[PDB]
């Protein structure tokens, strides 16, 4: 039944793409079945369902470059390529970080289209590069699902939680680009965005926290001196530890399982190229009659179809062949994605959730520090006052207690996320039990 | 973001050659500045026309216009418009310090997004290192902070009072200082420039050829100064590749990229304070990488204070270059500059209570003040830098006792 | 493997495969593909060692549906059997280089007054490894060219490829004319015997049942081989657990280097246990019995004199 | 007691699982401007 | 597990250049490091009408570059550069990396602890390329001078430098001038001290064989020592496992080989059988033994396709009997069915014997009766009287051997 | 323990098979 309904719906697939009324153009010879009774029903079905499977293929490939809108959707999605994402960031830092709604959501449809769907016209009759058709496809929009409340769903914030970015693809991309794996891809976005974001969060600060002015001063006395290399050595484990993070999962995860794919799409590449288009199917007279009619109920052989079994499918000889193995693997692609990404479990979760919120909100009160330490040395406080001695002493037992809080505080969720992630490494995942062995390693 | 290089003196002229025409060859640009037959971004160190021309953003100075006559005529893109012709070649910085400012101005207003100023110079120059020390502070002040310079400075092999002198300023302004020695350079070696213009070509690698991390110098820079007091870096570049006995592996790389006699200066023992490897190949084999990373960070000694953590990028090669196999450069911050700044103080020492060449430098009672003060300051900087880099080493150093 | 069974997840079981494919020589073999490991019965009181089986995956070939599950277990007991065996060989490899290493670490440095006691019970324990080892060596080589590879060559090689000459093919049919040849001259001659379903389903299984029901292996003192030779393994596992004891006992006496005559003693009575005990009440008198039991069947005299 | 094997079951089933509630989800999202409309 | 060769001297160049392409050709690897496409399996019949692929184990001692280029894992320690260039020569594939280039055996042990922080981080770069390591092997001369110093300081570093955590093998060549039996004995005092298994090679027996050149038959010797491990079989495939069955104690760790010569000759041998019973001849063993010798470990090398079982069988029922074992040891003759490389065309069988018998007593015997003539600051004599107790240590030990 | 998500996975796709019945019944319908 799934064999029927496939190659028909894909030869009106490829009769509604390519506008062909009917087959004549190719000139191939085909054989019809004579009869319901006849022996070769399921070898006639088998032949027009890997006919149907050679055109599509050679559709989607040659004459709809796929291998090229992977690569498209690898760089949109999953920032293979970082430059032009960094330059967003970098533009919209100030309006990212901002609440959802006390900024204008507008806005950054347009300081993204400035940086990404930028266009130079080609003359009439120069083909379109595929980039170019899905460049301008492309839409990014602020959404009023949070990453943490989507995903969990599939078990105000800073602006940065809620921006997604979607791309709808033409017919037939789009149907093996399925709505489900471009919902998978966009998750990867949504957290990849995040941690773009603070670790350009983590930079700035650190530019600030070494050469700003106010930091830099030498004027301060002994104890602010010393509290001041106590926040610099712990915004450095902090900065050291959310670039072992990112490594991790874009280069551990993604790029490792991206290669295999990129592998097979090549091989499926090069077999197709050289097969030709319309396959020549071929019959004897079959003069079987009453020795295959096997009229009544039935045979009693219906019994070994089912005692067998088709779960043994592997070694993707010469690529890939079937349309439906084209899915798959893509499917299968995203699953790992997210199943390997510390989303899937509630204990990971959770202390991602939590470290990434302490870093953002560490990361703002050391913003807000900089006011603080003006009062703090007389220097430069009279040439910032332009625009006692008790006092000051309160205003630096205020800040050790503070500064003290976050120190503990990181201590603690370190402590927690790496024994999560061990857990859930020795258990399921073999890649989260290298990343739990590199940061025991560290700290 | 982009960059702007400021080449000073001879020494900085020979590099910043070689190093052009090493970043040229690896973008395909001809001497000329046309295209030859994108996914990489020059445009960081290059300024585009709407003609089809590529030049580089780099200001020539130097004191005699022979150097930058062999420059340009050896790479004629250049644009001439930016070429520009140790106590007296700092007052003649003072003078032309209009000049130099309206220069470099231009080249900020000629840029989109400025990232970072990188500096190419010699610590030994005499004059031109006294250029070069002025040109530091111009553009500091100028600029303020937001904005970040690198220095690609060359040591040394009366020249003490030169590198002492140099070094106030390069401690003072500098945000991000290499640190290169011609005696570990020709070490290696058993011309010179040509592993100076390698490393820092390479250093810049991520920025070029976009991958999917490190896209910023703040990025890159950021993971090795944890405090703006430790400045210094220090670069070791793995020599054996190009040879049929080249690395068998990234593996190997990253075990025999540790070599003390690669590193590009003097060392004994030594604390690392941060580390990140460079590794640039067209295909990398994620898995010996891993393995890779687990015995680097099981066998380097860092510093108590400090998260323990080795970075490696992983860098694309260019297509301009046809199917070479993998070379790797390593960028580390150690301890070490504490030998060699104190190796540079006893020399300062040894040839200030003698005095032997001050009176080409003290004209004047005033002069004589002036210059001791200066001195006394200078000294008194590169031994605060050294206190810093010996305080780091004990497990007390975030200790208020 | 030294955790319990339960303990051991499918994590660990992928890496420890994985590792040991890249160490090997496997790792250039054709069929790498087709291995996996797992383990059988995950019961609390049943170690890593005594649960881990290498299972070889041929289910995506119709082969599979002629060799039925019976052969696969059968194939699984015999391969339980030879692990322990191999087992104990490479324990006793381990013991070897641990206790040389510590002859060079421990006694060779220590006090030349307590040293020539030491040095001759660490020989003594030495000397007991290598009459052990050699045991173990020689059954192994007796069943892998006795049992295995005589099995192998005999019931498959000699079925498949060398003429199964009988009765019927004695007859030469050409004394009729028989000028025809049918179906035609385009059917191939196929240099193998041609088997049928059934045919190759006994080959395969006689194949397996030889081997696991030979002679040593089969369960016919009133008590069978296979229960004498598994008493000798558990002796030896005996020794090898003793040993590390002492291994740490001396350890600590070079640690040292009032407590000295303790160890001393110590040190004593552990060398008693091990010579008189374990080799000489147990295992000299077991081999005695063994090879005495071997010499009523005609087949295992030859083995008996080695063994 | 169940064989254990190289391959990890609890995941997947996990991963089954999360595949199921992503096309819930999105069935759900397509019915809902159906119905509206 | 993987395997370091270290050759140090003069002699152990030349025999490790020798060793090294009897290697090489076994395993199909031409002198420019390039592989050669893998034969068909002889045994792997096929149905008939009538790249990467390997079953061996080369890498076990070959470092196998990404750009498949072999290279040995070999380091070359010497001063005179001729032989290490017609070595390098001969075989291209040596990494220049591993060369270290620089008569009293003083002088030489001083150099090498003056340069030993060199050949250390050289044996450190090795090592890092080795994943789990297993053991060493030496091949240097007893007597010579470079060999024998250099030597002994590369034993005592390497021994101590992992804490004795790897075995360390050692093919040591004894000679057959008034410096040579000091040199011989100090050499042999550290062979006592820190190696595990050594295998000795007398010069004047290697001339006894070779006239019915002499560093062809040890690099035969030792190159067939590891047939198992580079074509693995049901039993051994471990250095420490072959070993581990020839040394009861670790004082008696000498071992001493056989060698069939006629490999070539159309007069070989006829079949197994005989080759058993040959081998145990005291004709061709490369130490001289006399009659009055006792073995304390057996083990035979057969090399061919397809060994027929009843004359293996035969052959160590019939061997058993003729061997004189030591009373305490159980009566145990041994034989390895190694694979021939299916890339050498010679048909004919190969046999190596390996044997721990008693005529240790008689050869060092003679070393230290010519050490006491030649003896007939004041440190190195002190060093000359441990050497000659280390070694009665061992006569001793020997002699006693007899004894139950 | 498995057994309770086995059960999760069965329960989703008795869901998954009902909310695709009320498409076709509302484009049944609808028709």
């Amino acid at each position: 039944q799934s064999k029927i309904l496939n190659t028909g719906k894909y030869l009106n697939i490829f009769k509604r793409c390519t506008g062909l009324h009917n087959f004549e153009s190719l000139k191939e010879k085909l054989t019809t079945i004579t009869s319901l009774a006849a022996p070769d029903l399921e070898l006639k079905i088998d032949e027009f369902y890997h006919r149907a499977n050679k055109m599509l293929m050679k559709l989607l490939f040659d004459g709809y470059n796929f291998p090229s809108v992977v690569n498209i959707f690898q760089r949109l999605f999953l920032f293979a390529d970082s430059f032009q994402i960094d330059n967003f960031i970098d533009s919209t830092f100030s309006e990212l970080k901002r609440g959802k709604l006390k900024i204008s959501v507008s806005r950054l449809q347009k300081q993204y289209d400035d940086i990404f769907k930028e266009k130079i016209e080609n003359k009439v009759g120069v083909r379109p590069s595929v980039y170019d058709v899905l460049k301008k496809n492309q839409k990014l929009s602020v959404t009023s699902e949070s990453l943490y409340k989507v995903v969990e769903e599939l078990m105000d914030e800073p602006t940065i939680t809620s921006v997604d970015l979607t791309i709808p693809l033409p017919f037939p991309l789009n149907l093996v680009l399925n709505q489900q794996l471009s919902y998978q891809y966009e998750i990867m976005f949504k957290l990849l965005i995040n941690i773009k974001f603070i670790s350009k969060y983590n930079s700035s600060n650190w530019q600030e926290m070494n050469y700003s002015k106010i930091w830099t001063n030498s004027h301060f006395n002994s104890s602010v001196k010393k509290w001041i290399l106590r926040c610099r050595v712990l915004h450095s484990r902090i900065c050291s530890f959310i670039h072992e993070l990112e490594n991790y999962i874009v280069h551990d995860v993604i790029e490792h399982n991206f290669e295999e794919i990129k592998n097979l799409i090549h091989t499926t590449a090069t077999n197709l190229a050289t097969s030709e288009l319309g396959s020549d199917i071929n019959d004897e007279g079959d003069n079987i009659f009453n020795g295959s009619l096997i009229r009544g109920t039935f045979n009693n052989n219906s019994i070994f179809d089912s005692k067998v079994h088709k779960h043994r499918t592997t070694t993707y000889v010469e690529g890939i062949s079937t349309v439906e193995q084209l899915i798959q693997k893509f499917l299968d692609y995203s699953s790992t994605l997210l199943n390997d990404s510390l989303l899937t479990r509630e204990e990971s979760l959770r202390q991602l959730r939590k470290m990434l919120d302490f870093i953002f909100h560490f990361n703002n009160y050391i913003v807000q520090v900089k006011k603080v330490l003006v009062l703090l040395n007389h220097e430069l406080f009279n040439e910032y006052s332009k625009e006692d001695q008790e006092s000051i002493d309160k205003r630096f037992a205020n800040l050790s207690d503070t500064f003290l809080m976050q120190y503990e505080k990181f201590g603690e969720n370190l402590v927690t996320f790496l024994a999560t992630i061990k857990q859930v490494g020795e258990r399921e995942n073999q890649g989260l039990l290298e990343l739990s062995n590199r940061l025991e390693l560290c700290f | 973001g982009e960059t702007i290089t400021l080449q000073v003196g001879q020494c900085g002229n020979q590099v910043g050659l070689q190093y052009w025409q090493q970043l040229a060859t690896e973008h395909g640009i001809q001497s000329d500045g046309s295209s030859t037959p994108r996914n990489d971004h020059p445009e960081l160190f290059f300024t585009l026309s709407d003609s089809n021309t590529y030049t580089p953003r780099s200001i020539l100075i130097d004191m005699e216009p022979s150097v930058i006559a062999k420059s340009t005529s050896a790479l004629p893109m250049f644009n001439p418009r930016n070429v520009h012709l140790w106590i007296n070649g700092y007052k003649y910085g003072t003078e032309e310090e209009e000049t130099l400012l309206n220069l470099i101005d231009r080249e900020v207003d000629k840029c989109d997004n400025l990232s970072n100023f990188q500096l190419f110079h010699s610590v030994a120059g005499g004059t031109g290192s006294g250029v070069g020390s002025k040109m530091l502070e111009v553009i500091s002040d100028r600029y303020g902070h937001k904005k970040l310079l690198n220095t690609f400075s060359i040591f040394p092999s009366v020249q003490p009072y030169n590198t002492i002198l140099t070094l106030k300023r390069l401690i003072d302004y500098s945000d991000a200082t290499f640190v290169f020695h011609n005696d570990s350079l020709n070490r290696i070696e058993n011309g010179a420039n040509k592993l100076i213009a390698l490393v820092s070509a390479s250093v810049s690698n991520p920025l070029r050829f976009p991958g999917y991390m490190y896209s910023s110098m703040e990025s890159i820079v950021s993971n090795l100064i944890p405090t703006p007091d430790l400045k210094f870096l220090t670069s070791s570049i793995a020599p054996f590749s190009t040879q049929k006995h080249n690395y068998l592996n990234e593996y190997d790389m990253l075990l025999e990229l540790s070599n003390d006699r690669y590193k590009t200066n003097r060392v004994g023992d030594t604390s690392y304070i941060s580390m990140l490897n460079y590794l640039i190949g067209d295909n990398l084999d994620q898995r010996e990488i891993r393995k890779g990373i687990l015995k680097s960070q099981q066998r380097i000694s860092f510093v108590p204070w400090v998260a323990r953590s080795v970075l490696v990028v992983h860098g694309k090669k260019s297509p301009y270059l046809k199917n070479t196999n993998l070379e790797g450069i390593q960028v580390t911050n150690n301890t070490s500059m504490i030998d060699v700044f104190t190796k540079i103080l006893k020399q300062f020492d040894l040839l200030i209570k003698r005095k032997a060449y001050l009176n080409r430098y003290y004209s004047s009672v005033e002069e004589e003040n002036e210059v001791m003060e200066m001195f006394n300051e200078s000294r008194e900087s590169v031994k605060s830098i050294i206190d810093e880099y010996k305080a780091c080493k004990e497990i007390t150093y975030l200790d208020d006792d | 493997f030294n955790e319990s069974s339960v303990n051991i997840s499918s994590t660990y079981l992928r890496k420890v495969l994985q590792d040991a494919i890249q160490i090997s020589s496997v790792k250039n073999f054709e069929y790498v593909d087709r291995l996996d490991s797992r383990v059988l019965n995950p019961q609390h009181g049943n170690l890593g060692w005594e649960s881990f089986t290498i299972e070889y995956k041929i289910d995506d070939l119709p082969m599979s549906y002629l060799f039925e599950g019976h052969q696969h277990l059968q194939y699984l007991k015999m391969f339980h059997f030879l692990w322990k065996l191999r087992q104990l060989n490479n324990l006793l490899n381990w013991h070897f280089e641990m206790f040389n290493e510590l002859n060079h670490n421990v006694v060779t440095k220590l006090s030349s007054r307590n040293r020539r006691p030491l040095a001759k019970s660490l020989s003594i324990i030495t000397s007991i490894r290598f009459h052990f080892t050699q045991f173990l060596n020689e059954l192994i080589a007796y069943l892998s060219y006795d049992v295995i590879e005589e099995n192998f060559q005999q019931h498959i090689v000699r079925k498949l490829f060398y003429n199964k000459n009988d009765q019927d093919l004695l007859l030469n049919k050409s004394f009729m004319n028989l000028s025809e040849i049918d179906p035609n001259n385009d059917l191939p001659k196929f240099n193998v015997n041609l088997l049928t379903i059934d045919e190759l389903v006994e080959l395969h299984g006689t194949y397996i049942d030889s081997i696991i029901n030979s002679s040593l292996l089969n369960e016919k003192t009133n008590i069978s081989y296979i229960d004498q030779i598994f008493n000798i393994l558990q002796t030896i596992f005996n020794f090898i657990n003793t040993s590390q004891e002492f291994y740490s006992l001396v350890c600590t006496f070079g640690l040292l280097v009032q407590d000295q005559e303790d160890l001393e003693f110590q040190l004593h009575k552990i060398k008693r246990k091990i010579y008189k005990d374990i080799y000489q009440h147990d295992y000299k008198r077991q081999l005695n019995d063994l090879k005495n039991d071997l010499n009523r069947d005609y087949n295992l005299k030859d083995l008996s004199k080695l063994l | 007691n169940i064989a254990t094997t190289t391959k990890s079951r609890e995941e997947e089933l996990n991963k089954r699982i999360v595949n199921y509630k992503i096309q819930l989800k999105l069935m759900k999202n397509f019915l809902q401007e159906l119905i509206d409309r």
